RNA sequence: GACUUAAUGUCACGGUACCCAAUUUUCUGCCCCGGA
RNA sequence: UCCGGGGCAGAAAAUUGGCAUGG
């Protein structure tokens, strides 16, 4: 009849479309299409179809949701979608009916995926039953059918005696080194032979995009691995991380938001398998701690570092940021006397680490955390002062008390040396954390400040004349003869500030600013006409190279509250820092006038933050928490 | 002790389906819902149920109250310090609660004597229940110090009596589209909104606390609440089909669609269209007197009412109009189901404790913004069919109305508070300039700006006050490549009036009142110089949900030191009307007006981020052209006959509470969108492009996709000229004429309604856009030029704009002299001693050329010329343009009973013809010169006897049915039903010249009385079945009109008063000038098109009234020829074009014309050999008035087979100009 | 009473049925021979 | 053996179809 053949060229568009011959941007296309020829004959035909096209409307659905890569955090609703429509007309192909077997196929492939990403929709015993439902149905033909090695690999995985398609298993071609790892592991549990496929998995996972399901397979079966208890997930963990470090080398930046920021648990793993694994070996795997550490952090932000086309592609990265569509230094080279602290928040446990070297006893050491309760805190002082700026000065001192309880080993002479300047390098929210301000938890505690001139880098990639000074006032010292020719005092002139030059030693940006906890990017420092934002000073100003910024604006380091997809900064002093900035004093919040001018008595480039933030009313956290909450928004950004 | 709490509801509350705690994590519909009033099945079948509020929901809103209420009274109430409460039930002390806190607890400094326990405790952990018996497992009702009760409803039951299922919406900002949706059950606030449940407190010393808490709680169950203490369808359904299958016998099955538009129309008209029969009467009714079962449509519907009188009028009709629609799609091949392939997105949504705690001693207090919303512009709030709108309910069928406006449960339109809600969140974002995407689900609140103001913000879900029918817009979309109405491009879309006004409430409960929320709301308000900017609702683009929130009213209640008041008053919840509608002084105690209200000009996001948002560009357009914005479905419900009418919209006029009486005739803002959208894209090429996926064509960044809003919103083409006019609309009848029969063709005869424009009065349609703020200068100078190219006439609103209708006069923000031999017969016989046929035919050919390489309309190709030429009409001979429009015109009906006596035809009282004559003489000359089918052709009437006239005609010469085949010449430039024509003739407005012919026979000056004009017979032309079809039908000039003159009183006392007719007659040398347009036109084509205007110095062209008795003939000079690609094209390049139009008529045929035989043929029968011949009719017989003796000039003579043979006679009636004697 | 609540934790007012579409395309109010 | 006569007065098409989330 007309369905039989209009079904036939929807099967061969489908068919056309699963090679990987194709592209995949047309691929999408094609199969669009015979999902379109076959909907519109389900529509004309109504409820009474041949069961071999509700079949293929069933696979259609599923080769749609296929080609629906996960994002950063969320699954991507259409893939649920055609998930769910894939399952349900193959439910109506099964009620109604060598293609029984290829129905119950799909059927359990659908239902694989389903469950993968969704597994409460589709819970796993159900998921066992219905895959034994189709292996008894004839799902077993291999070096054919990579979908029958699906359900294998699945039914092995849930559980159920496997040992009989173990041979067809294997030495069917059309298997993947992951399947042939999980074979080996689950059924036949040969730990040497899965150990040498899931090494030559990990090997090919160098090049695989990281868009790929293999990735999260991968994931999902060391996952397995290590709640199994078993031997070979620490080291399957740390290979399968140095294959998403070196392939995350090579993935487009804006693909760092979307499918790379998805494999933040198998930096997590790779993390926890090296602490497992931690006189010299043991430093080895400290440092090794910390470069996973580092690796996480502000990979995205390190790929923003004509002016028309980066202009172009920085909207597309803020599209992207905003869940829109996009139309188309060794940690060891810290300089002598300077302690870093390495921060890492593991989602995976419910711990953080507190990695730190100390150049002049060249001795590396790591201390856990717990962050539950210090996020709780954080996010108490971020809700408090977005509803009230200087008067949540008290939970900001509670959250550095907590800085204090939860990190009591910031104030351990062995852990970080007293008098040692010290480069902070946190994680997730501590990024936002005022880690220069904590308090330690003793009777009349002192700041973290106090003992340790401590700095602050959003990454450790970040780490890498002039003589005068540029003022940028657009709020006395206005009228000092030590500001440069460039400097402005009573229009910023912003454009000024993109056409500043000669790379100056120092440049203070006297304005106003907004941190935009809804879009991090537009992330204004108030000057002349337009403000500039993060957007155009990633863009627009090139002066500031090797340049010591000071940064009186109010909320200059504020980012949201909220974790993004992965852990980056993005906020204004950031944003300059990207631009060549040796250093900045950027503002963690809203200050008063006053304790800006007086940074900015502090000419004088030379002297630490810290001896400021002693002198002026940082020590008064009992005294007067208003001081502290205007003393300590001075964090200071960048490597020496 | 104990006390019955009533929970009344003031807009529709949420509702969803009860699952049990463990089971509705199955459900994410009741996931989410549980907040929802809840809804549990009582019996089988899915049918009838009862519907509570769950009392750990009331006990939520209780508790959240008394936070609020503590927070703003430092943390005390009545004297009593409280502590800042527990919200943490640790893992290991007992399982979590139900529901988990994800916002911020307000908290305050602990004042409290000792730490709260079992012995003694703050009423706020009393109202907590913190130290009672009952815990996170209930075993027994005494067990709790604080007990609430389940919220029964108080008035089976069937859910949708109660509820009517609803799909919400999250749309992008950025993109103007929504990202999702997600459906939920309103139910009634009206008569299922009053819910009641007991609670219970056997800690008398929190009891104050609980009750302030119970009136603090401003909303519950998704709507703003006070807690109080103490089946016809299967019969017209049967009717609906025994109307269509009546239908289908008389082959009228496809009106059956027209018939379900005009009937759910009717819902319009009220009871008195059909009980006191206003249908059109007809000339009987082409669809309302249609034979039903024996009887005619419209006494079937009156009897249909008078049956189905129980519903009322409107629904009887809504439900008749989608019965007929439903089975005319069962009988047309199924009912068209729809069916979202991958996006039908039906989206539904890390324990933590975030203490907030507000400075002590801030004011915190509530500004209850009122006032009334005006739709500016008719406006759409958008909602799902019927069929999905039911709950407790995969194709889906597509009911009648594509598009249907949500209505509330008494049909009275209704703004939602959700989209109110998010066109005010999308507003604040603008006004702060930074905002976030709503991330439903989230583990902590937004703290982004906007939200906090929308956290802080409290709308109301409104209905107006006027429940009358929506108004329908039967948009569609243009085919770009042929003009035409794209395929399966139909839609009709249910408007309210514009001018309706629905209340308006915003509550601000905060500390500050936000630079950005006043910056909103002045935006919203029209004031005096600015127009209203809340664009609410949908179709946003098209101008439609324009809101002006006038009579603003902002009060303030000192929530810090009014509360007590406040709660007294339940914040005036459900009592806003009031503060609309009473005095200054009246107010409640704690109601104070809010005077601090900043001006419009004194707030910076307003005037940075919120005015500059939309630039408003108001222009008008003169049209001095008929303007017809076809309503052909409203055309057929109200009288006049009218097949084609001006489309008028339906204005609410709050002056008088009611729908205006004269509606506003307008270009609708559908049409004007797609104007200027055309013109962009034409101009820019973006039209030619199929697939705008991934695009940033300049029509896409201004016009938005599929996938993204616009930055251009379009709003109505009013006319403000409808004072000016006389009449304003002014009846054009139409009649297409056989290109073989002279004759009117069958069933081609129809009228128009349009609006009365002439060039010396012509139309105003005052029309406006907005722009988004961000236009590109080249964006903004694009739209300009589409504005300028809209001036310059290239596109006509409104149907029939290539005929001479809707051309734009404005907006207000040469010579020939080709010699043609002629005939040697009419020469010759200088005596005029010979007398001639008045008609004769032209046999072109069997060959025609079809072009299949259709030119097209979605671009100005560069190769191809387009412009405007200007053409002298001169009247050689008296020509007759009746004004149809009255067939009592001349009123000398008295004298003369049933006589047609019709002024020339006028718009305005000034002397015109219309362009669609002059394109219908242009067309059948055009077509005759090349060689073009005949496009017009009466193939189903029949002839005296083997086969039809169809049979007979060739099949190349056949009309061109699709653009499959190709398009003959004719139709490739004047177009055809597939394709519109790329020529476009305007009304010839009279210049000077003797203004009327003057003859003293007739009694009523400057009129002549003409003779029999009866319908040409095919039988005389095709004698017989053998012989071939004879061609196109023309006539010759000749001065027959001055025999008229001479027998005027023969004529009228020989003939029968109502067998002929009288008309206001033109003289000789008479000047008109019409402009005709073109786009995309051939250089061979614009040549062809000029000399087939202006062919020589002596042939003329024939139009008009009388053509048989030499009357109409007029002569054509194109004195100006302007194209662009506007400079005027000289005489030696329109001599050159007309050289290679020649060269194409040559390479067809396989500048002297005649050389051709068929265009000599053709220019002789229109040759003007003034010479005097005498040509008129034969008569009947020897004995038949006007007869001349001595002649073999009589019909009887020419009829006979033997006397003159059917080959001679055919022959004869082939050679023009040839001597009948 | 149950239907139908769990209680030291419900931002669903946490979510514009939104976005795209020209009621349009073709047509001269025109015209002569037969009927029993 | 007969001396008149109107015609169409809308026809056809569409009546919904799509809605980019990874180069
Ligand atoms: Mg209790
Ligand atoms: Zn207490
Ligand atoms: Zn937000
Ligand atoms: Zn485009
Ligand atoms: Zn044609």
């Amino acid at each position: 009849t007309r369905e039989d053949i209009d079904r036939k060229e929807a099967e061969r568009l489908l068919d056309e479309a699963f090679n990987p011959r194709t592209k995949p941007v047309d691929r999408k296309k094609i199969i669009n299409s015979a999902l379109k020829i076959l909907i519109g004959l389900y529509k004309e035909k109504k409820d009474d179809l041949t069961s071999a096209s509700f079949i293929s409307i069933a696979r259609a659905y599923y080769l749609v949701s296929i080609t629906i890569l996960p994002k950063g955090t969320t699954i991507p609703e259409k893939k649920k979608e055609a998930l769910r429509k894939g399952i349900e007309f193959i439910d109506r192909a099964i009620n109604k009916f060598l293609d029984s077997q290829r129905a119950f196929r799909i059927k359990s492939v659908l239902s694989i995926e389903f469950n993968r990403i969704d597994r409460e929709k589709c819970d796993n015993i159900k998921l066992k039953n219905l895959l034994n439902e189709a292996v008894d149905k004839g799902c077993t033909d291999f070096d054919t059918y990579e979908w029958d090695i699906q359900i294998a690999i699945r039914l092995c995985e849930l559980g159920v005696d496997m040992e009989g398609h173990f041979d067809n298993l294997i030495k069917s071609n059309k298997a993947n080194d992951l399947q042939k790892a999980k074979a080996y592991y689950f059924i036949k549990k040969d730990d040497h032979k899965a150990k040498e496929h899931m090494d030559k998995c990990t090997a090919s996972l160098k090049y695989t995009p990281c868009s790929h399901r293999l990735w999260d397979e991968t994931v999902g079966f060391i996952e397995r691995l290590k709640g199994d208890s078993s031997t070979l997930w620490r080291d399957f963990a740390i290979k399968t991380y140095r294959s998403c470090r070196v392939q995350e080398k090579e993935t487009g930046t804006l693909r760092l938001r979307w499918y790379w920021s998805r494999h933040r648990v198998l930096y997590d793993m790779a993390f926890l398998a090296v602490k497992e694994q931690a006189v010299n070996v043991k430093q080895a795997k400290i440092k090794k701690l910390a470069e996973i550490s580092d690796s996480l952090k502000s990979r995205f932000s390190l790929r923003l570092s004509s002016n028309h086309e980066f202009k172009k592609f920085l909207d597309k990265c803020v599209t992207a940021y905003q869940d829109g569509y996009v139309i188309n230094l060794e940690l060891t080279q810290v300089p002598e006397g300077w302690v870093v602290v390495h921060f890492y928040l593991n989602k995976l446990e419910g711990m953080g680490n507190a990695i730190v070297f100390d150049k002049c006893a060249n001795s590396w050491q790591y201390k856990e955390f717990q962050y539950k309760e210090l996020f709780e805190v954080f996010l108490t002082w971020q809700a408090n002062y977005n509803l009230y700026k200087e008067n949540a000065a008290e939970h900001l001192v509670t959250l550095c008390k907590k800085i204090g309880e939860t990190m009591p080993f910031l104030f351990c002479d062995n852990f970080i040396p007293n008098g040692k300047d010290v480069l902070f390098v946190p994680h997730d929210f501590l990024h936002r954390l005022p880690l220069h301000g904590s308090i330690e938890n003793k009777t009349n505690g002192k700041l973290f400040l106090e003992n340790h001139s401590c700095c602050y880098l959003p990454a450790w990639s970040f780490a890498s004349t002039s003589d005068e000074y540029v003022l940028l006032k657009n709020f006395t010292l206005q009228n000092n003869q030590i500001w440069g020719t460039q400097s402005v005092k009573d229009g910023a002139s912003s454009d000024d500030l993109e056409n500043i030059r000669n790379n100056p030693r120092l440049l203070t940006i006297l304005c106003h600013g907004e941190a935009n906890m809804s879009n991090p990017f537009r992330s204004m420092l108030k000057l002349a006409n337009g403000g500039i934002t993060y957007l155009e000073i990633l863009n627009s100003v090139k002066g500031l190279k090797g340049s010591q910024v000071i940064l009186g604006a109010c909320e200059t380091d504020l980012v949201p509250p909220l974790s993004d997809v992965m852990d980056e900064h993005y906020s204004v002093a950031t944003a300059l820092l990207l631009i060549g900035a040796a250093g900045v004093v950027g503002t963690m919040w809203k200050v008063r006038s006053n304790k800006t001018k007086s940074l900015i008595e502090w000419e004088n480039i030379e002297y630490k933050l810290n001896e400021w933030q002693k002198e002026t009313g940082g020590a008064a956290y009992k005294d007067h928490p208003p001081t502290f909450y205007r003393s300590i928004a001075f964090r200071s950004i960048g490597f020496p | 002790m104990n006390i019955t709490v009533e929970l009344t509801f003031f807009e529709p509350y949420r509702l969803v389906e009860w699952f049990d705690w463990d089971a509705r994590k199955k459900s994410h519909s009741a996931m989410r819902g549980q907040a929802f009033a809840q809804w549990t099945w009582k019996g089988k079948g899915r049918t009838a149920g009862k519907s509570f509020i769950t009392g750990t929901l009331v006990r939520s809103a209780v508790i959240k109250a008394v936070e609020e209420l503590l927070s703003l009274n430092n943390g005390k109430w009545e004297g009593v310090p409280c502590c800042n409460g527990s919200f943490q039930t640790d893992e290991s002390k007992g399982k979590k609660p139900s529901f988990l806190r994800k916002r911020h607890t307000l908290q305050w400094q602990a004042n409290n004597k000792n730490i709260c326990d079992k012995e003694e405790a703050c009423p706020f952990c009393i109202l907590l229940g913190r130290f009672d018996n009952a815990g996170k497992v209930h075993e027994r009702n005494k067990d709790y110090d604080i007990h609430f009760s389940n919220f029964d409803l108080d008035h089976d039951l069937r859910l949708v009596d109660i509820a009517s299922g609803r799909i919400l919406n999250r749309v992008d900002f950025d993109t103007g589209k929504a990202k999702d949706y997600f459906r939920t059950w309103e139910a009634d606030y009206e008569t299922y909104g009053t819910y009641t449940g007991r609670i219970t407190l056997r800690n008398e010393h929190a009891k104050k606390l609980l009750l302030a808490s119970l009136g603090f709680v401003d909303k519950l169950c998704g709507a703003l609440c006070r807690i109080e203490v103490i089946d016809h369808n299967d019969e017209l359904r049967k009717q609906a089909e025994v109307i269509v299958e009546a239908f289908k016998q008389n082959d009228k099955l496809e009106k059956i669609r027209i018939l379900a538009d005009a009937i759910r129309t009717l819902r319009l008209h009220g009871e008195g269209v059909i009980e006191k029969d206003e249908l059109p009467d007809g000339k009987g009714h082409h669809l309302w007197d249609i034979k039903v079962q024996g009887t005619a449509l419209r006494t079937k519907l009156k009897e249909l009412w008078q049956s189905n009188k129980d519903i009322g009028w409107r629904k009887f009709t809504e439900m008749l109009g989608s019965n007929l629609y439903l089975i005319y799609k069962k009988e047309t091949g199924g009912v068209s189901t729809r069916f979202r392939i991958l996006g039908d997105t039906e989206y539904y949504s890390s324990d933590l404790f975030i203490p907030v705690t507000p400075p002590e001693g801030i004011e915190t207090k509530e500004w209850i913004i009122v006032g009334r919303l005006k739709a500016a512009t008719p406006f759409y709030f958008g909602v799902q069919q019927p069929s999905d709108s039911i709950p407790g309910k995969s194709l889906v069928i597509n009911e009648h109305t594509s598009f249907n406006i949500l209505l509330d449960k008494e049909n009275r339109y209704r703004i939602p508070r959700s989209a109110l809600r998010g066109a005010l969140r999308r507003d604040l974002r603008t006004a702060f300039g930074s905002g976030c995407n709503v991330s439903l689900g989230g583990q902590i609140l937004c703290n982004c700006k906007v939200c906090i103001e929308m956290r802080r913000i409290t709308l109301k879900d409104s209905v107006s006050d006027f429940s009358e029918p929506p108004e329908i817009r039967y948009r569609i979309a243009k085919n770009p490549g042929t003009a035409t109405v794209e395929d399966g491009s139909l839609f009709d879309i249910e408007v309210g009036p514009e001018g309706l006004t629905f209340p308006f409430v915003l509550r601000y409960r905060g500390h500050k009142f936000p630079e950005q929320l006043s910056s909103v709301i002045r935006y919203w308000e029209e004031n005096d110089g600015k127009n209203g900017m809340a664009w609410l609702g949908g179709l946003d683009s098209t101008g439609k949900g324009r809101f002006a929130l006038k009579d603003i009213k902002i009060f303030e209640w000192d929530l810090n030191q009014k509360i007590n008041e406040y709660i007294k008053e339940r914040g005036m919840r459900g009592k806003e009307k009031e503060l609309l509608e009473m005095g200054e002084s009246s107010l409640p105690d704690g109601l104070i007006p809010y005077k601090f209200f900043e001006e419009r000009e004194c707030l910076f996001p307003y005037k940075e981020n919120l005015k500059p948002q939309w630039s408003e560009v108001q222009y008008t357009i003169e049209v001095g052209s008929p303007l017809l914005t076809a309503d052909t479905i409203s055309a057929l419900t109200e009288p006049g006959n009218r097949d084609a009418i001006a489309y008028k919209k339906r204005v609410y006029n709050d002056g008088n509470n009611a729908i205006e009486p004269e509606p506003r005739f307008a270009v609708k803002s559908e049409t004007h969108r797609g104007i200027f959208r055309t013109a962009v894209g034409r101009r820019t090429g973006d039209l030619g492009k199929e697939d705008h996926e991934d695009c940033t064509c300049d029509m896409c960044i201004i016009f938005g996709n599929e996938h993204e809003s616009s930055k251009i919103r379009f709003e109505d083409l009013e006319l403000i000229n409808g004072n000016e006019f006389e009449k304003l609309e002014k009846h054009i009848d139409h009649v297409a004429i056989d290109r073989f029969t002279g004759g009117a063709l069958d069933k081609a005869k129809f009228d128009t309604y349009p609006l009365a424009g002439s060039p010396k009065k012509p139309l105003k349609l005052k029309g406006r856009f907005w722009i988004k703020k961000g236009f590109s200068g080249d964006h903004k100078l694009l739209i300009t030029t589409a504005l300028s190219d809209i001036r310059d006439g290239l596109y006509p609103l409104g149907s029939k704009g290539g005929v001479g209708y809707g051309w734009v006069a404005g907006i207000s923000i040469i010579n020939n002299d080709y010699v043609h031999p002629g005939h040697q017969s009419p020469k010759q016989d200088h005596k005029n001693k010979n007398i001639y046929y008045p008609h004769y035919f032209l046999d072109s050919g069997s060959k025609v050329y079809r072009e299949k390489d259709i030119i097209t309309h979605e671009e100005f190709t560069e190769e191809l010329l387009s412009g405007k030429i200007n053409c002298k009409l001169e009247t050689l001979t008296p020509l007759i343009i009746p004004d149809t429009s009255d067939e009592n015109g001349l009123k000398l009906q008295g004298n003369k009973p049933g006589h047609k006596n019709y002024k020339f035809f006028n718009i305005n009282g000034e002397l015109m013809i219309p362009g669609s004559e002059l394109r219908g003489m242009l067309r059948t000359h055009f077509e005759a010169l090349t060689k073009s089918c005949f496009a017009i052709f009466g193939e189903d009437s029949t002839l005296s006897a083997s086969k039809t006239l169809g049979g007979k005609l060739d099949k190349a010469l056949h009309p061109c049915t699709g653009l499959s085949d190709g398009l003959c010449p004719g139709c490739h430039l004047f177009g055809t039903t597939d394709y519109k024509g790329r020529v476009k003739f305007g009304f010839a407005k009279y210049e000077n010249g003797p203004e009327w012919l003057i003859t003293r026979g007739n009694n009523p000056e400057r009129s002549l009385t003409l003779g029999v004009l009866e319908s040409p017979r095919p039988a005389f032309s095709i004698p017989d079945d053998e012989s071939e079809i004879p061609g196109r039908k023309f006539y010759l000039h000749h001065n027959g009109w001055r025999i008229i003159r001479q027998k005027q009183l023969e004529i009228r006392e020989t003939v029968q008063p109502e067998r002929n007719v009288t008309t206001e007659v033109m003289d000789k040398g008479n000047v008109f000038s019409f402009d005709v347009r073109f786009e995309n036109l051939r250089e061979w084509e614009l040549g062809l098109l000029l000399q087939s205007l202006d062919p020589g110095k002596n042939i003329a062209h024939k139009l008009g009234k009388g053509k048989p008795y030499g009357f109409g003939s007029v002569k054509i000079k194109i004195d100006s020829l302007h194209t662009f690609k506007i400079k005027r094209v000289p005489q030696s390049d329109i001599r050159e074009y007309i050289n290679k139009g020649y060269q194409k008529l040559i390479e067809w045929s396989g500048p002297q014309w005649h050389v051709i035989p068929h265009i000599d043929k053709l220019y002789k029968l229109l040759w003007v050999p003034f010479l005097e011949p005498d040509v008129r009719y034969p008569v009947l017989n020897e004995e038949s008035k006007g007869y001349i003796e001595g002649s073999d000039y009589t019909y009887k003579k020419l009829g006979d087979k033997d006397n003159l043979p059917y080959k001679t006679r055919v022959k004869g009636l082939t050679t023009p100009w040839s001597p009948w004697n």
